């Protein structure tokens, strides 16, 4: 009689569980700040090293 | 800037100095006439 969420999006590793259950009001998610785009044109993609792979 | 998620700002000034010593009828040498003087320290 409790709602059932398979978890489909690849996440799950059976090898650690099957199931877990919870009070889901006791997990709380903080959003500092929500999903921003930014379109750039100028600059570039460097490596670790400093090198750059794309101008 | 972009791939660290970070902003720059720049500062930038352009100036020259001149000190103008002309020709004076007193000291027409250039290595000792000079338009300003100074009190320095004591000893060393």
């Amino acid at each position: 009689g409790f709602p059932l969420n398979e978890v489909t999006s690849g996440v799950w590793d059976a090898d650690e569980a099957i199931l877990l259950g919870a009070d889901w009001s006791k997990v709380v998610i903080g959003i500092r700040q929500d999903i921003t785009f930014d379109l750039f044109s100028e600059g570039v993609i460097s490596d670790s090293d400093g090198k750059v792979v794309l101008n | 800037l972009m791939q660290q998620d970070s902003k720059a700002l720049r500062v930038v000034f352009r100036v020259g100095f001149q000190v103008a010593n002309p020709m004076t009828r007193l000291n027409p040498n250039e290595a000792t006439r000079y338009p300003a003087g100074v009190i320095i320290p004591a000893g060393g």
